[PDB]
RNA sequence: UCUCACUGGA
């Protein structure tokens, strides 16, 4: 009954979390406050995978 | 007769029911609360083993080997361990039990209650016979094990009665309930319409009356007409457990006199 | 650790069975509960140390508090519903345990006191033999709404030296009130009598429990059927009434007074609308029900719970929020792809029609579900913040 | 595990009866309400012990000596 | 702060809690074993001479 | 799942079938129709949060799909439908919870962060944790002498593994007062 | 352990700890460990 | 480590008085005498059974704590009257009920079937 | 040591509002018009329906300290009514110059008794007792 | 007839394949 | 632990003779408080045991697939039907006097979930240990008995 | 021998 889905280092069974962000190379922009010459500013993160 | 009149229904060998009539309130009660807590029995209390690869533990092993109820017609004249005055454990305080257990046939090689056997020197007493009470005649479940397995056991049974633990309880869930139709105002049903029919008619209704609806409220009687469902294990009969209840608690009462004697003259 | 109160001394009786034990009436103002959570001891080193932890320290002398100048501690859950349904009239007692508390009582004067009731028999409105565990010296008075010496409902008050003359006991008795009867004992003798009165009414009301009990379940949920009948079709003129403004803002001729516009003063009115319905038809489930409602007398205790708590157990769940607003779309137009887009029904903008009793469709689950996380937000940022407040 | 011995509440034993009750689902499977009517347990408190209990002790002794 | 405005200090007995209503308002319930290593060093009184004593 | 109207019935019904459901039945009786050859068959769409920018699903197809050409009084309250056009249709909406989380018997009747409670408390249970448990030789593991299968059986338990290896036991429980403690 | 392995971290009074509608039938909407975890860490 | 001698309940350690009697400062002739290592069962039966006279005026039992094992029982009787001759009585009244108990029972155990 | 004071009435109506127990009555006046009793009573042991006729009496005497059991071979008593009740009065409201209503307490129930010609009778004595036969 | 409108309970059926198709650490393996 | 966050502590044990038993001559082992229920409103308790009480009866098993159409009435039905409270109340009897309670007792059986934190690992007393070398002041953890 | 990291509880 044990399916895995996890290493071995050195003995240890490690598991890695699953992390989370958000990618660049879509439509972005927001609504820039007070302290700023901008009112709203657009954004890619031209990020090359 | 005088007062406690017996009036016994159906019976088995292990179920009793009697009405149990024109006897005090904490009379029964106190009645069965001895003959749950108060009764000795033999069973298995110490535990050394020699080797063991099987799937269960020693110490759960162990534990079931105390949960085994033996056969205890001969409390009487079994002596506790701390009373008698030998080296921890004699033939007449201490009951050996030697098992070992092995296995060779490769299909789920299985123990259960009746490889017990007595190697201790029974000195001819009705004690000790682990209970088959089992209609294909094994008993209970043990364990189960292989080949390269093997279950080797070096135990000592001793006395004791249902408030050490409950390994020495034989008295196995005694009920009591008195006056279905209540008359006596001890319990108002939760309703929300109607109780008599919500609530269900009850099991011993058969024996007092219903009720007699239109009458005023009656304020003089006290409890009366118990009916008390009692059981067992089997270690003793159902008749010797109330026999050696009732002559328990006749004989902490005369312990009571016993203290008022080293009271009235010292 | 945070006030006066958040330290105290008492003394030590050595027990068995590895716990700290405390009166269940001083786990109040610690704030501690049985949830494992912990509590330290320092023992004081010398002489003068122990004098000065024992002169000042322990509970009776800290019993008023300096918070808002009211008892700290008072008669919490189960001692108090218990003291709830005892000193109510019909609680009548036999002859042995009349006998049996009274030796339970720690300081009896060996009074067997006379017996209210000897028609025939000796009976007793309980409410006398708790008067023999008040000491000497009390009065109180109350007069609730109507309570004009002739109360048909037997609240208010009205004690003679530890005499109850009329009246249950509630929270706003022996519990932490302004008009607190432990206030006054404290006042009128000092703290060791207090200190008594404790554990009088504690172990007096301990063992009428023991034998008499006190339960609850579903059928203190449960309304009676044309009742729950009743209660749905009030909802059912709620959603009128908020189907009749959103055909009104349909229209666009919606006055929307001076503060906000037009949505804004529509979204106002349409939460107005339903809770004033929420409440109107719990007010109609807490008088459908009797008094053998068990979380009914609880509520009349004062032990845990509230008229809101037996509204959203019965009646309708309500009203689920996040941070203030009703649910917005966290897509564009519509709170879940089980909706149409561009919904202000209050089913898509966060009603829920159903109280736990019938039960959520997944939509109101995941609303709730909403309205629960916001909640441990809440705790989760402003013990940080009021901790650096604190120091 | 095993099916406990005295079956906590009462106390009864009810490890004898799991070898019968076992061949009497695998050689009749009829409802085990009249199942354990038929081996006994008239109180529900009781009756849980046999509905509930979960063996293991065969995926354990599949393993080796 | 670690080290001068409140420490880690001796004398300390730390566990879980529980209730009872059969003790009292100024009573808490020490467990055996800490009582058996919490302890006291009072100087020697003619007082109760021979409860100390007795103790040691 | 898909529910496009391809089939004569008149209104709109499921591409999903008995049949298939019956053939599936006999991939249990296995234990040739597996989940790849129901995304062959064209019958279930995998679907992000993007893609769900832009449809309207039904949750119970045995009532979201037909119109009203009686009520249990003792039941929940389903809300309508205002609408017509529906796309795609939930499994059983029984699936949203997660691991620990849908080991709750009955989450039907909770307040939430009770259910948070759970989800944060049912981690720490302990009983049976793997089968290999005396072959290991790991730290810190918690054998119940006697472990049981609960009372309440959600059926997420079963493909769960939870009613094969549960952690913990019954008992009996009353509600009442009964000596202050 | 099974709940262990489908979960979900992510790095830094805001909107990010809230159980957005969007999580619907993806993110467990009733797990989150207690304390400054709170909000952030999401199961699947 | 805090589970103490299990057979404290209702056996001994080093000498016990198994009971201890004293006088009272509040009525004429009421005297309190704790029972060791008995419990509600032989208490409730002492009262029960003490309940009953007309020479009594009062006696009432109680337990202290359920951690240990002794219980506390007060009895005020009439004057001149002996209260542990109130005792007496009422254990051998006890003796009386449980002896024709034991006789009636095992009479219609024999006098039935199996 | 007397009996203090005796009285005649009608009954117009027993409330047992919200209660299963105790219930409160209301003298109908079968006397000299100025007397009225509102009482609660115990109708557990005294089923009492409307129009009954009842003595009502005060009697602060059986012709303190504890109560011993009420020794059902002999006792000095004036208990042959059927109801005997025992409390105490507090206060006795000033509707003067033409009536004095009096409040009473029994350990937990209520009267309340009017009419005026018993301006010397009663007092704030602590037992003050209630015996009513029919 | 194979073509009939299901209940939730084929659904259920479903799941049953789509698991025991699968395993529980899906992702990780993908 | 429960499984709907009741969450709680041994409080005081007795063995059976003073726990209570009822008109069938059954024991409960774990009696909770009834102000535990109506502030969290945990209903999910009550319903859980009430059909555990129902399934372990009959033999079946209760459906606790949570978006079903179980209703409390259905529930009250199959109860009545064996013959019990229709809610699923009942009567106990006290363990001293064995009198009748004169309100009732609901009942009924639940899983239970043992969880960590025992009292042997939270327990922690220091008088006078070893002490630090910069400070040298009382040391901290439990395995070094710090204060 | 402890420093740091990360979990865990309130
Ligand atoms: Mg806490
Ligand atoms: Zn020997
Ligand atoms: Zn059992």
């Amino acid at each position: 009954f044990d399916m895995g889905g996890y290493f071995i280092i050195n003995g240890s069974e490690k598991v890695l979390i699953a992390q989370e962000r958000s990618a660049g190379n879509i439509v972005q922009v927001f609504k820039k406050a007070a302290p700023s010459p901008i009112s709203h500013v657009a954004e890619i993160r031209s990020a090359l995978e | 007769e005088e007062g406690p009149q017996v009036k016994i229904r159906e019976a088995s060998k292990d179920n009793v029911d009697f009405i149990l009539s024109n006897v005090d309130l904490a009379m029964a009660n106190s009645l069965r609360r001895v003959m749950i807590a108060e009764i000795p029995t033999l069973a298995i209390d110490s535990v050394e083993v020699e080797t063991n690869t099987t799937v269960l533990a020693d110490e759960f092993i162990a534990h079931r080997l105390g949960l085994i109820p033996l056969q205890s017609m001969d409390i009487e004249q079994l002596e506790y361990s701390r009373d008698c005055f030998c080296e921890d454990h004699c033939d007449k305080c201490s009951v050996v039990l030697t098992l070992q257990a092995f296995g060779e046939s490769e299909s789920t090689t299985n123990v259960y209650s009746k490889d017990l056997v007595i190697v201790s020197n029974l000195m001819g007493r009705n004690i000790g016979h682990p209970i088959i009470q089992d209609k294909e005649g094994n008993g209970v479940l043990i364990c189960k094990l292989r080949k390269g397995q093997e279950l080797k056991l070096t135990c000592v049974a001793k006395k004791g009665i249902a408030k050490e633990h409950a390994k020495w309880g034989p008295a196995a869930a005694i009920e009591f309930e008195y006056d279905p139709w209540n008359k006596l105002k001890h319990t108002d049903y939760w309703y929300e319409q109607d109780s008599a029919k919500e609530w269900p008619q009850s099991k011993n209704c058969e024996y007092e009356d219903p009720p007699n609806e239109g009458d005023p409220f009656d304020y003089k009687a006290q409890a009366d007409t118990f009916y008390m469902n009692v059981e067992s294990v089997g270690s003793i009969p159902v008749d010797q457990v109330v026999v050696r209840g009732i002559d328990t608690l006749q004989k902490k009462v005369a312990s009571i006199l016993l203290a008022l004697t080293q009271m009235d003259q010292d | 650790s945070l006030h006066k109160m958040s330290m105290m001394a008492h003394r030590v009786k050595v027990i068995p069975y590895s716990t700290f034990r405390l009166n269940l009436s001083v786990t109040s103002p610690y704030n501690a509960d049985f949830d494992g959570d912990e509590m330290n001891l320092h023992v004081p080193q010398s002489e003068e140390t122990r004098a000065e932890l024992s002169q000042l320290c322990a509970v009776p002398l800290q019993i008023v508090s300096p918070q808002s100048n009211k008892p700290c501690m008072g008669i919490v859950q189960d001692t108090l519903c218990g003291i709830r349904k005892l000193t109510l009239r019909d609680t009548f007692i036999e002859l042995d345990q009349v006998l049996n508390m009274l030796y339970w009582v720690p300081d009896w004067d060996g009074v067997i006191p006379t017996p209210a009731i000897i028609k025939p028999k000796p009976l007793w409105s309980g409410k006398q033999i708790l008067s023999v565990a008040i000491p000497n010296g009390i009065h109180l008075q109350r007069f609730d709404e109507g309570t004009t010496l002739l109360s048909p409902k037997d609240n208010g008050m009205l004690i003679i030296d530890g005499q109850i003359i009329f009246g249950v006991v509630e929270k706003k008795t022996v519990g932490s009130s302004n008009g607190g009867l432990i206030h006054v004992v404290t006042r009128e003798k000092g703290p060791q009598v207090c200190a008594k009165l404790f554990g009088n009414i504690q172990k007096v009301v301990n063992f009428w429990l023991l034998h008499n009990g006190f339960s609850t379940g579903i059928g203190d949920t449960i309304a009676d059927g044309p009742t729950m009948r009743e209660i749905t079709e009030t909802i059912a003129e709620a959603k009128k009434k908020v189907l009749d403004v959103t055909k009104e803002a349909q229209a666009n001729l919606l006055t929307a007074k001076h503060g906000m516009t037009l949505r804004e003063s529509f979204e106002d009115n349409v939460v107005r609308f339903l809770n004033e319905a929420r409440d109107k038809a719990g007010r109609l489930a807490e008088v459908n029900l009797k008094d053998l409602n068990n979380v009914k007398q609880m509520v009349m205790a004062g032990s845990k719970g509230s008229f809101i708590n037996i509204a959203q157990m019965s009646a309708c769940v309500g009203q689920q929020s996040v941070e203030g607003k009703r649910i917005a779309f966290g897509f564009v137009d519509r709170t879940l792809p089980h909706f149409s887009k561009d919904d202000y029904s209050p089913e898509s903008k966060g009603f829920v029609e159903n109280s736990y009793l019938r039960g959520l469709t997944p939509q109101e689950f995941f609303f709730h579900a909403m309205g629960g996380r916001e909640g441990l937000i809440d705790t989760a940022v402003k013990t940080a913040e009021t901790g650096y407040i604190q120091r | 595990m095993i099916v406990p011995v005295r079956c906590f509440s009462c106390g009864k034993v009810v490890g004898d009866k799991w070898e019968s009750y076992l061949n009497l689902l695998q050689e009749d499977e009829l409802d085990e309400g009249t199942a354990l009517s038929r081996l006994g347990l008239k109180r529900y408190c009781c009756r849980r012990m046999i509905l509930t209990h979960v063996d293991l002790i065969e995926k354990f002794l599949r393993y080796n000596p | 702060r670690g080290n001068l405005m409140g420490k880690r200090v001796d004398f300390s007995a730390r566990t879980v809690i529980s209730g009872d209503p059969n003790l009292e308002l100024d009573q808490v319930g020490v467990p055996k074993s800490i009582a058996k290593t919490l302890t006291y060093p009072e100087v020697v009184t003619p007082y109760n001479i021979d409860r100390l004593t007795q103790l040691v | 799942f898909i529910v496009e109207d391809d089939e004569s019935l008149g209104h709109k019904e499921l591409k999903v079938r008995k049949g298939h459901i019956a053939k599936l039945m006999a991939t249990e009786y296995q234990d040739e129709y597996t989940w790849s050859s129901l995304l062959n068959e064209g019958l279930v769409e995998y679907i992000d949060a993007e893609e769900e920018e832009s449809i309207l699903i039904a949750m119970q197809p045995e009532d979201l799909e037909p119109a009203e050409a009686d009520v249990d009084p003792a039941k929940r309250i389903r809300v309508s439908h205002h609408a017509t056009t529906f796309t795609h249709c939930e499994i059983h909406p029984s699936m949203i919870l997660g691991v620990a989380a849908s080991i709750i018997p009955f989450p039907d009747h909770n307040q939430s962060p009770r259910n948070t409670y759970q989800s944060a408390m049912g981690k720490q249970a302990m009983g049976v944790f793997l089968t290999n448990y005396n072959v290991r030789m790991d730290t810190m593991a918690n054998i119940l002498y006697y472990p049981q299968k609960p009372l309440g059986t959600t059926r997420a338990m079963e493909y769960l593994k939870f009613r094969e290896l549960p952690a913990g036991q019954n008992a009996i429980v009353a509600i009442a007062c009964y000596s202050g403690y | 352990t099974l709940s262990h392995l489908r979960r979900t971290n992510t790095p830094i009074l805001a909107k990010p700890r809230q159980l957005h509608n969007t999580h619907w039938g993806l993110v467990c909407p009733a797990e989150t460990p207690e304390g400054q975890a709170c909000g952030l860490v999401k199961n699947l | 480590m805090n589970a103490p001698d299990r057979f404290e309940l209702f056996l001994l350690g080093e000498g016990e008085s198994k009971l201890k009697i004293d006088p009272d400062t509040k009525a004429p002739n009421a005297v309190v005498i704790t029972f060791e290592k008995e419990d509600h069962t032989l208490g409730n039966l002492i009262r029960a059974e003490l309940l009953n006279d007309r020479k009594v005026l009062f006696a009432a039992y109680k337990v202290e704590h359920p951690f240990f094992a002794r219980f506390k029982l007060r009895i005020q009787t009439t004057e001149g009257y002996d209260p542990k001759d109130a005792l007496k009585n009422a254990c051998n009244s006890i003796i009386n009920k449980l002896g024709a108990l034991k006789t009636n029972f095992e009479t219609e155990w024999n006098l039935q079937t199996l | 040591s007397n009996t203090l004071f005796d009285d005649i009435f009608q009954v117009s109506e027993v409330d047992p509002g919200r209660y299963n127990k105790v219930c409160r009555i209301e003298a109908a006046s079968t006397t000299q018009d100025q007397c009225k009793l509102t009482l609660d009573i115990n109708v557990e042991l005294f089923p009492v329906a409307a129009q009954d006729s009842l003595t009502v009496t005060i009697a602060s005497s059986l012709n303190t300290r504890s109560w011993r059991p009420p020794q059902a071979g002999d006792r000095s008593l004036a208990d042959d009514y059927d109801y005997v009740m025992y409390g105490t009065a507090y206060k006795f409201e000033e509707v003067s110059k033409d009536l004095i209503a009096v409040y009473y307490s029994f350990g937990g129930l209520l009267m309340r008794l009017e009419g005026n010609y018993r301006n010397l009778n009663n007092l704030k004595q602590e037992n003050a007792y209630l015996l009513i036969r029919r | 007839d194979e073509s009939a409108p299901i209940t939730a309970e084929d659904s259920w059926a479903v799941i049953s394949a789509f698991f025991r198709e699968k395993g529980l650490v899906s992702q990780q393996l993908d | 632990a429960s499984r709907h966050g009741q969450k709680g502590t041994i409080g005081i044990t007795y063995r059976r003779e003073d726990m209570p038993f009822t008109a069938e001559g059954i024991v409960p082992d774990l009696i909770i408080n009834p102000h535990a229920i109506p502030s969290r409103m945990t209903v999910a308790h009550l319903i859980e045991c009430l059909l555990s009480k129902v399934a372990a009866l009959s033999g079946n098993e209760g459906d606790a697939s949570p978006f079903t159409d179980i209703t409390v009435e259905g529930i009250s039905k199959l109860l009545r039907e064996h013959g019990y409270q229709s809610r699923g109340f009942e009567v106990m009897y006290n363990g001293h006097t064995g009198k009748k309670l004169m309100a009732q007792i609901f009942f009924g059986p639940t899983y239970y979930q043992r969880l960590r934190h025992m009292v042997d690992d939270k327990i922690h007393a220091r008088a006078r240990g070893p002490m630090q070398v910069l400070t040298r002041q009382p040391v901290e953890g439990r395995s070094r008995d710090g204060g």
